[PDB]
């Protein structure tokens, strides 16, 4: 009977634990040991992979008996190869593909992927113009500098007839310390020899890192097998500058611009323009997604003395220089300062903390400390001087304290008006776009294990590109490297050092008597590729977040926006001390006259203009002081936008009920 | 005065141009070393400031417009310098010679309106420089109070002030971070510090001056791994990553999205005048001349095989040989495929003009010149003719083999005729080359003037070092536009920062208030590249999508 089997597969709890299941795997597969291979912590994480690859095996037959796609096979695939594991170091190798088991598993992993296939395969006509371009300015440069990067160890021998034998080299210039050094006749590390090399130099040069060095070196190259001479032809940078303009400038930017105006062109499917435009669709909708609040006024005048002492411009901008006052004293601390000088500083940071605390208990008196919290920059306030005042006694661990007072400057950044508003925006859409920066973690994720699994074993030194900061032995420590070569650092250095002909460190279980063979010739593809598919990914990503809130960055603040409908709604919650509802009619016209022109009425006398309009709209029939916060500001958008006649009046609820989303049974006092 | 308006205005613009090619050819010798180029030049600038004082005062009739503002301050700081170096840092007072260069686009509207337009597409990305102030602010503020004076301890020898290795990194502040351990090493205090005393958080300047090094993505893994060595291992790395996350990538986030929908405004707005229109009727037509130029030529006025589908693929063939054989060279080749090479240039010339002249005899002599497709394949056939001839003659060319390849190489364009999309962007390209010529003219002045300003500045003065010889200097005018492109592009411009600061002094005194030339040319000079070559892509893209769009329903 295989129902029950579908129905165990097809069950709520066995997806998310076969998904959590897959992601431990991966854990357990980024905390092996990659030197030492008789080690104590492979043994426990190699029996932890027994028991994985038990129940992923045990789940795909269990799914093959209820069935008799191409994601099913690769599920196979990567069990196949544990299995057949128990050479190897290719099986070790392939044993990564753990996380791309989970894509079929989530919907927002397969969709992210999917967009990410279709920008590829939209965008291969620029790649390949590029790519060719690269070639003939690589068979350019190898007609150019063909065999002419060669040198000999010391700038005195000039051909390879010469750059034989031992040399006298004076260390750091200096006539006092020689020491005897080989001569050896040697190539750049990056030249111009073949098609392939050139290739190399060229994408080099491209990644805009190492450039000026192979610049100054071409600009010396004298000629087919001799050594170089002080800026021998400085015209031959005329090469190098067309080519990064060429390309780097202007082939790859328009790559960005290219994919910014294909998301953009495929975000306008909205073809619902029958009646309505994207103004409309961007301003009618705030209107119907709207709520009410309270200005929290309080009780007890004796207690709302404090509340209006509080409250006040003044007082804000008193804190505001306050605040400025001591982020200066605190961005003044110097070097080997004086005792008198750090006992000014002690005595201000106290001053400074008492009067915080001071600010903090009149708020927490004044502002009915049952709400105090529910805001979050008031909780966050509280937190910096709690912090901040237990260090006034322990002058005479503690560090992490010092930090909070740093903090208070954060604050003053949400005082403007669109510098707020633009950080609230944009990590809006980060929030709303995580499975995005997902497919840039697992890219993360696969290459750092591919990084300990091959490169390892290389051996630490002190003049070298694999140093003690920089390598592949540990997870943190390879997935830095990686972050390291995305900014693209010296992402070259280390590729060229990640070669065979390196030494290992001696710990790995190596073959006595050979010591230089850790290191592949699979560094090129695999730095190459790491960083083609990083930038590219990276950009995906960042046009992603600019496309999902387009609106903002297109505003257009002269015909209007939700600000203009904020501010309504604050000046409103003026007249409205409670948000229940229905509100009173008295004050209105004040109300109106508060507002800002675009919204509201100009500076003229309103009863010639304002008061008409304001009555002359068809507005519900409801009692003498009850009307509705929606039947107020649904029906100022509508006097604001697309303004018509009487009689068609219910043409409105048409398009409520028919292009815009489900009214929700909100509207059945909007119908009049 | 008297009217003098089109003479007048373009001889000016004449001298301006003079003036900056002597500013150009003027060599800052170091240490007040002259020749006798600077000892002419001298006398030519005196005449140029005679005539720019004439040509002023001429016209005076004026000053409140901005532009002769600061025509004429430039002429009265240039008398004020010529009068203080003659009764005698005065040699420093030309240093507003530079700002000639600038006066040039006053002349022309054309690029006026451009630079214009480039300055008032600025005033969006005033929230995000505030954003960047108080990041770095911040995080400045930050590190000096986490790391303040750690980096200053290195190993030296035993009873000695001579550094242990020649490229020193700090121990560890309290037993935790690196330890030098060899031979004979005690390390201690005393130390300078790793890039001299320049890169340290031991100050607000120097906090800011490294927040802001590490912001941009150039040389931050430096500075995370001396703090590795110095301090201990766990901590460094949170302040470092995360402040590249947050502070470079975050926001070239932010610019790059803010500049998207700044384009797209001003996209939206002349497209409501009929632009596009102006493009899609010029090419509309160009469909209608093709048909009408070959049917009703064709009836009385070969071409069977020409436009028959194995020929194209011959031809495709050919030249996918062709670009084989040139890219084949390499260094030691073996002597057998010299030959090989040589004689399959020669017969393939002969059969592709063979070709040429096939084509040029079957259709139509004049309605082949017209089309640019074909404009430069007699260039590129005759130059291949004229090679062969002139290597086999009594003119030898070492170098002419190398520069002869490149017009035979170009032939590999001839596969990419037939796309409808790489000629749909290129339209585009070549009706906006005006507008391109222009930006990239700009581009370019704006180069020259911070280059000459490089020049007046460090000329003749990284000679400080004594061991070594520096590249990236400003020793005359095409190594110092070398090294303003570099810093424009931001490979390694801290290590000339770095000797600009060291050229005044050091890490003390009031030398490292130059470092704002380098702190401006960065921010400025990205913020140019990002308008311009990101606004051609951008504007000549959707031009060419909009007129796939109206290409494929007229279709
Ligand atoms: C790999 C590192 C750099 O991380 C990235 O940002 C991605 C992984 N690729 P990317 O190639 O990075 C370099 C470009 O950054 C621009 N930049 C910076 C600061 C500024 O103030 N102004 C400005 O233009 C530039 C200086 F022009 C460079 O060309 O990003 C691009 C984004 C858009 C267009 C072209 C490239
Ligand atoms: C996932 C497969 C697509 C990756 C890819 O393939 C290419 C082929 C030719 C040209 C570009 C690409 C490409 C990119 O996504 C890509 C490559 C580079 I190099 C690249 O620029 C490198 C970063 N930057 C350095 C400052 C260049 C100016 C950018 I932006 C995108
Ligand atoms: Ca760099």
């Amino acid at each position: 009977i295989r129902v029950g089997c579908h129905k165990l597969i097809n069950h709520h709890i066995f997806t998310n634990l076969i998904l959590v299941f897959i992601m431990l795997s991966s854990a357990a597969l980024a905390a092996e040991d990659p030197i030492r291979s008789h080690s104590f912590r492979n043994t426990i994480l190699g029996y932890f992979d027994y028991a994985f690859t038990a129940i992923f095996t045990v789940e795909i037959l269990l799914k093959m008996t209820t069935f008799g796609n191409y994601f099913n096979l690769l599920d196979m695939l990567v069990v196949g190869v544990s299995l057949v594991s128990f050479v190897v170091k290719i099986l070790r190798v392939l044993r990564v593909l753990r996380p791309l088991r989970a894509i079929n598993r989530a919907k927002g992993l397969k969709h992210v992927v999917q967009c990410v296939f279709v920008a590829i395969r939209t965008i291969g006509n620029i790649m390949i113009v590029t790519t060719l371009l690269q070639f003939m300015f690589a068979c350019i440069g190898v007609q150019l500098f063909k065999g002419k990067f060669y040198r000999c160890t010391d700038e005195a021998k000039s051909n390879p007839e010469e750059c034989r034998g031992l040399f006298i080299l004076y260390k750091d210039g200096d006539v006092d310390s020689p020491v005897v050094r080989e001569r050896i006749w040697q190539n750049s590390d990056f030249n111009f020899d073949n098609v392939l090399s050139a290739m190399m130099a060229l994408f080099t040069v491209s990644t805009f890192e190492g450039w000026p060095a192979l610049l100054y070196k071409a600009i010396d190259s004298n000629g087919e097998n001799i050594g170089p001479i002080y800026n021998h032809r400085v015209e031959i940078s005329i090469f190098f500058i067309i080519y990064i303009i060429i390309v780097a400038f202007f082939m790859m930017n328009i790559f960005v611009g290219f994919v910014i105006v294909t998301f953009q062109e495929q975000g306008e499917k909205e073809y619902k323009n029958c009646e309505l435009d994207k103004n409309q669709r961007q301003c009618v909708e705030y209107a119907l997604k709207a709520r009410p609040l309270r200005r929290y006024i309080p009780k007890n005048p004796y207690q709302y003395k404090f509340w209006y002492v509080v409250n006040s411009s003044p007082f804000e901008y008193m804190m505001f220089v306050l605040i400025m006052l001591n982020t200066l004293c605190l961005a003044m601390q110097h070097y080997e300062q004086s005792k008198m000088f750090n006992d000014a500083m002690d005595i201000l940071n106290m001053v400074f903390t008492g009067v915080f605390t001071v600010e903090m208990v009149l708020k927490v008196i004044a502002f009915k400390p049952k709400g105090y919290f529910s805001d979050a920059w008031n909780t966050f306030d509280s937190l910096i001087v709690i912090g901040s005042i237990i260090d006034v006694a322990l002058s005479e661990s503690i560090t992490f304290f010092r930090l909070f007072r740093v903090m208070r400057l954060v604050k003053l950044l949400s005082r403007g008006e669109g510098i707020r508003t633009l950080l609230w925006t944009f990590i809006k859409s980060f929030q709303a776009l995580p499975y995005v920066a997902l497919l840039i973690a697992m890219l993360f994720f696969i290459y750092a294990v591919i990084g300990m699994q091959m490169f390892g074993k290389v051996a630490m030194r002190d003049n070298n590109q694999i140093n003690r900061n920089n390598n592949f032995q540990t997870f943190p420590q390879a997935v830095l490297l990686l972050f390291r070569c995305a900014t693209g650092e010296a992402w070259q250095e280390i590729m060229l050092a990640c070669l065979p002909g390196k030494l290992c460190d001696p710990e790995s279980d190596y073959n006595p008597g050979e010591e230089y063979t850790c290191g592949s010739n699979f560094a090129i593809v695999y730095f190459i590729s790491f960083y083609m598919l990083c930038a590219f990914l990276i950009i995906n990503l960042f046009v992603a977040v600019i496309m999902d809130n387009f609106d903002y960055l297109t505003r257009d603040w002269s015909i209007l926006g939700p600000h203009h409908l904020d501010e309504f709604k604050r000046i409103w919650s003026e007249y409205d001390p409670e948000a229940k509802g229905r509100i009173k009619h008295l004050d209105v016209v004040t109300l109106l006259r508060r507002i800002q022109p675009p919204l509201g009425f100009g500076k003229l006398c309103p009863h010639r203009v304002a008061c008409k309009r304001l009555v002359a709209m068809n507005m519900p029939l409801n009692s003498d002081g009850t009307v509705m916060f929606n039947a107020t500001l649904f029906a100022l958008v509508r006097t604001a936008l697309k303004i018509k006649t009487e009689g068609n009046l219910e043409q409105a609820n048409e398009e409520l009920r028919a292009v815009i989303k489900k009214i929700w049974k909100k509207t059945s006092m909007k119908l009049l | 005065s008297i009217v003098e308006w089109k003479p007048f205005d373009i001889f000016i613009l004449l001298a301006i141009f003079a003036n900056c090619v002597a500013l150009a050819i003027y060599i800052p010798f170091p240490e007040d070393d002259s020749n006798s180029t600077n000892h002419n030049l001298e006398k030519v600038e005196y005449a140029f400031l005679i005539i720019f004082t004439v040509e002023t005062f001429l016209k005076i009739i004026y000053v409140r417009n901005g532009w002769n503002l600061l025509d004429f301050v430039i002429v009265i700081v240039g008398l004020f310098s010529v009068i203080l170096e003659q009764l005698t840092d005065v040699k420093a007072l030309r240093a507003f010679r530079v700002l000639r260069p600038l006066r040039l686009v006053s002349g022309v509207p054309s690029l006026q309106v451009v630079l214009n337009s480039i300055i008032k597409a600025m005033v969006p990305l005033l929230h995000i420089a505030l954003l960047v102030l108080f990041v770095i602010i911040i995080y400045a503020i930050i590190g000096l109070e986490l790391f303040i004076g750690k980096m200053h301890k290195t190993c030296f020898f035993a009873d000695s002030d001579i550094v242990a290795e020649e490229d020193p990194a700090p121990c560890a502040f309290s037993g935790n971070g690196r330890q030098c351990t060899a031979n004979g090493t005690e390390c201690r205090s005393g130390w300078v510090g790793p890039n001299g005393g320049i890169t340290n958080f031991d100050n607000f300047a120097f906090a800011m001056l490294t927040v802001f090094q590490c912001i941009t993505m150039e040389g931050w893994t430096d500075v995370l791994y001396w703090m590795n060595d110095a301090m201990g291992f766990e901590l460094p790395w949170v302040y470092f990553v995360s402040l590249v996350i947050f502070g470079s990538f975050f926001v070239l986030n932010l610019v790059l999205g803010v500049l998207s929908g700044e384009f797209s405004k001003e996209r939206e707005k002349a497209k409501a005048r009929g632009d596009f229109q102006k493009l899609r009727e010029k090419q509309q037509l160009e469909e209608d001349l093709k048909g009408y130029l070959d049917w009703i030529t064709q009836a009385e006025d070969c071409r069977a095989a020409v436009k028959s589908v194995t020929f194209y693929w011959l031809v495709i063939v050919l030249v996918f040989l062709n670009t084989l054989t040139i890219s084949s060279e390499h260094y030691n080749q073996p002597d057998w495929l010299t030959q090989i090479q040589d004689i399959a240039n020669k017969v393939l010339l002969a059969l592709f003009t063979c070709e040429m002249l096939v084509k040029m005899y079957s259709l139509g002599l004049q309605a082949y010149f017209v089309s640019l497709f074909n404009r430069f394949d007699c260039f590129v056939v005759c130059g291949g003719i004229t090679e062969t001839i002139l290597v086999e003659l009594e003119i030898m060319s070492p170098l002419g083999i190398s520069v002869f390849r490149c017009v035979r190489l170009l032939r590999i364009f001839k596969v990419t005729r037939h796309w409808t999309s790489l000629s749909n962007l290129v339209a585009s390209l070549l009706n906006s080359m005006k507008s391109i010529a222009s930006l990239l003219l700009l581009l370019f002045l704006f180069i020259i003037i911070f280059s000459l300003l490089g020049m007046q500045l460090f000329g003749g003065k990284f000679n400080f070092d004594e061991t070594q010889t520096k590249r990236s200097t400003f020793d005359n005018f095409p190594q110092a536009l070398l090294t303003v492109f570099q810093i424009l592009t931001g490979e390694d411009w801290n290590a000339v920062m770095y000797d600009g600061i060291m050229a005044y002094g050091g890490p003390s005194s009031s030398g490292m208030i130059v470092c704002i030339y380098f702190i401006i040319l960065f921010i400025c000079g990205n913020y140019i590249l990002l308008n311009v070559f990101l606004a051609i892509a951008v504007d000549n893209l959707a031009d060419a999508e909009s007129l796939n769009t109206a290409q494929k329903e007229e279709a």
